[PDB]
């Protein structure tokens, strides 16, 4: 499968997948092409925050699905 | 930089899970942008 | 219940996603209808 | 367990089942109904999708419950 993700600015990423895929496998792969560390990552898919320990089926993520991006910041 | 909303007067939850708990790129744009500005600037 | 939204500014995703990620009866219509037309719709 | 079903025009459908009722088992009921087949099938409650493999009860989904019908539409 093929899922997309939107960046803040608007830069999209398209990356290659299957339903299997857990969502930490994805922010996996984004680290590798930008520089963001999973810590400071966060996919989100409208009103809907991917957990680390789910997969690209756990929430009908279906293909060309556009995944929003944001910068994951500290707290506690 | 063009019609935006004033967030100097929320709070680390507000931004924390209003960026956790929504998913309007805006609002995740200005609420990092702000959130770091804290942390850099002071005023 | 009256007049509909012109979601021609829309995007497949979004309008999709808005189907598989919203819950509006009116919104679930209304982006229906915009998709039946697109493929209705053929210049 | 007696639910509802609303439609998209505004047409609703009383259907009986039971909490241990699978979410298939209903979007068959339907397709016997009218002529909607499940895979074009798409239910709605508390402002959350009903998943295939689950139950009713699996969304605390009790009686005279509201579920909003949707034609998943085909396509990507």
């Amino acid at each position: 499968m093929q899922i997309f993700v939107k960046t803040l600015t608007g830069k999209t990423i398209t990356l290659e997948v299957e339903p299997s895929d857990t969502i930490e496998n994805v922010k996996a792969k984004i680290q590798d092409k930008e520089g963001i560390p999973p810590d400071q990552q966060r996919l989100i898919f409208a009103g809907k925050q991917l957990e680390d320990g789910r997969t690209l089926s756990d929430y009908n993520i279906q293909k060309e699905s556009t995944l929003h991006l944001v910068l994951r910041l500290r707290g506690c | 930089g063009t019609k935006k909303y004033d967030l100097s007067k929320w709070k680390y939850a507000e931004l924390r899970d209003t960026i956790n708990t929504s998913c309007d790129i805006e609002l995740l744009a200005a609420c990092r942008e702000e959130f770091h500005r804290r942390l850099k600037v002071y005023h």
